[PDB]
């Protein structure tokens, strides 16, 4: 057993106890390291830079979630304090330098490296935090550390700077004829592909900084969760566009064609593993103005009814089937973000920030690990892109969709419902007839590609 | 087979509406919650002597997916319409939620309760009499709950089951 300095000269030398650190009964599966349940910030910083072993999962978890219990400015100070190890008050001293000082000092530099590499937003948002980090990194001397100091400096400067896919499908609208682009004129395969690309990019731009601390639900959500909000708004927008397409097609035969085409787009979203796209369609079909359109549903081909019913069933029983299906597939995919949002919020709200042991407050770290596990799952689906070519005009059409126009939510929502009542009145009012609005053929080109 | 009641929690986001269900499900002396399992949204209870199962849907965090409300609401037999006693906008939003439930269920009489939640130690802006008058205009019960103490939580849910049984 080694001789570490006094707690009066070095706070991280204080021994472990029930009053400053507690563990879970299990160990890290692949590493054999104990799982920290809670501890004081001093003890969490000690274990973040432990001398006996490296702890990458704890470092990653810590750096993703520490802001709920410690400020960036306070963490930097704590790690600068950790690095400045005093010699205790020879054989004993030479062992202390090789078994405690060199390992700990290398561990703080590794934390510095991970911080700047994966969580640079703390430095972007506080230029003094970066000034202090460079001051610290500039004071670090040693041949062992020159390698790690140089690599950090390279990351800071980099951060301060800032086979064949298938053939694009065309139906009635021809390339460049953006004025005619619509639900029934664009090829259903290409709608689904171009929407999958938009929705994949939106999904991939959401960072853990927008999710940790449930900040997308708070007063400053527009500042802190902009990419997430753009993603949800695209989704909401597409659902409303589908509902609008349906209820604004007053002629029954044409409305059946519209619904049937949306089911084809859904079928292609299923092929592409775009679960956000799938649920955009299911949400439109389950909306009040669409769900009540029984005369339209009855006229839908039996194969398309079953396609829709199975998609609808993915949401039943708290997304039981959706969850099973997401686990079974491999990337690329576009998950539905909402489940993660509810899980992160409930983890944060349903667990205390602190645990108390013998009257002493311990930061509840397990709560944070649980949140970092959810953000890690989000990230595992953000690495792989799709092998699909972008069509800049179709992409721009879907980016600029605005079914609501200048109307507010309620006004538009009521207009959709009143259109529903008009086109298919409540029983016993008989079904009226309405004139056709489309001057092009309603027949679909199908969901199988046109060329090999 | 015992009766299963499919309950839906609705209300404004950002005002701790999730505490209602979390406090119900988690044992009165347990604070370790995992929302990623079945037992987190299902609870076997005895109400007025009759044992039953409560399946509770709370989509807290998904408020911006506004076009998914109808889908989520149609899953329910009974609704808890939640507002925060310190957020007047969340109270004023209730009328919209109720009207949407009525449209989704296609009924003027849907089993429903109004829940005023005390989510923190910030100042109350909605007096109990305001909420009691609103609940009376809708013809439904009003229950106040405390997020810190668990007071009123069981009463809110049990009252809703009674509203379904007496429908
Ligand atoms: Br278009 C359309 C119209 C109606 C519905 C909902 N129905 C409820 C029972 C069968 C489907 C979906 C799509
Ligand atoms: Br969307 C939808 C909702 C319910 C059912 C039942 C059969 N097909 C469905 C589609």
């Amino acid at each position: 057993q080694m001789r570490l300095p006094s707690a009066d000269v070095y706070r991280f030398a204080e021994p472990d106890s029930e009053e400053n650190i507690i563990f879970e009964e299990n160990m890290q599966p692949k590493a054999g390291i104990p799982i920290i349940k809670a501890g004081t910030v001093i003890k969490l910083i000690e274990r973040l830079t432990y001398h006996m072993y490296a702890d990458p999962n704890f470092v990653r978890t810590f750096l993703t979630t520490y802001r709920s219990f410690c400020k960036p400015q306070e963490l930097l100070s704590l790690i600068i304090e950790r690095f400045e190890i005093p010699e205790p008050e020879s054989a004993e001293l030479k062992r202390f330098r090789k078994e405690y000082i060199q390992p700990v000092q290398l561990r703080v530099l590794n934390v510095c490296r991970h911080w700047v590499e994966h969580h640079f937003y703390d430095f972007e948002r506080d230029a003094y935090l970066l000034q202090r980090m460079e001051e610290f990194i500039g004071t670090v001397r040693g041949k062992a550390m020159k390698k790690w100091v140089e690599s950090i400096t390279k990351i800071i400067q980099r951060k301060k700077i800032a086979s064949s896919p298938p053939t694009v499908e065309w139906h009635i609208s021809r390339p460049g004829h953006i004025e005619t682009f619509d639900l029934l004129t664009l090829h259903p395969i290409e709608i689904a592909r171009q929407l999958t690309l938009l929705e994949s990019d939106l999904y991939r731009a959401v960072q853990p900084s927008e999710l940790v601390g449930s900040v997308w639900t708070k007063e400053d959500k527009e500042i802190n969760s902009p990419n997430l909000l753009k993603m949800i708004r695209h989704t909401t927008n597409l659902t409303l566009w589908f509902e609008k397409c349906i209820v604004e097609t007053e002629n029954l035969e044409e409305r059946v064609a519209v619904v049937s085409r949306i089911i084809e787009i859904l079928q292609v979203f299923q092929e592409l593993n775009n679960f956000n796209g799938v649920l955009e369609v299911v949400s439109a079909m389950n909306s009040s103005p669409v769900y009540r359109l029984d005369h339209t549903f009855e006229q839908i081909p039996s194969r398309q009814k079953k396609i829709l019913e199975e998609a609808h069933e993915l949401s039943e029983d708290h997304y039981k089937k959706y969850l099973a299906k997401l686990r079974s597939i491999n990337p690329p995919c576009v998950p539905f973000f909402g489940i993660y949002l509810t899980n992160i919020l409930k983890t944060e709200e349903g667990n205390p920030e602190v645990l108390k042991r013998h009257g002493k407050e311990l930061i509840n770290f397990s709560k944070r690990r649980k949140v970092a596990e959810i953000t890690g799952e989000i990230q595992q689906y953000q690495n792989q892109p799709y092998c699909l070519r972008v069509e800049s005009d179709i992409k721009r059409f879907f980016e600029n969709l605005n079914p609501m126009g200048n109307s507010m939510e309620k006004e538009f929502t009521d207009y959709l419902f009143n259109k529903s009542l008009e086109i298919e009145p409540r029983n016993p009012k008989p079904l009226p007839r309405f004139p056709k609005k489309y001057s092009y053929p309603l027949k679909s080109p199908g969901v199988r590609p046109s060329n090999p | 087979h015992m009766t299963e009641y499919k309950l839906v929690v609705v209300g404004a986001g950002g005002v701790g509406k999730s505490a209602l269900t979390i406090q119900l499900i988690q044992n009165h002396f347990v604070d370790e919650y995992d929302p990623t399992i079945e037992d987190s949204y299902r609870k076997q209870v005895v109400i007025d002597g009759e044992t039953c199962l409560l399946d509770i849907l709370d989509t807290a965090g998904q408020e911006e997916y506004s076009a998914m409300r109808d889908q989520y609401m149609r899953t329910g037999e009974g609704f808890l319409c939640v507002f925060a006693i310190n957020n007047t906008k969340s109270f004023e939003d209730i009328h919209q939620y109720r009207e949407q439930i009525k449209r989704v269920k296609d009924s003027d009489d849907v089993p429903m309760v109004l829940v005023g939640n005390k989510c923190d130690l910030a100042a109350r802006t909605v007096e109990s009499r305001q909420a009691q008058d609103l609940a009376r205009s809708y013809g439904i019960p009003y229950i106040e709950t405390s997020a810190k103490t668990r007071q009123g939580v069981e009463d809110a849910f049990y009252t809703l089951v009674r509203e379904i049984r007496q429908h």
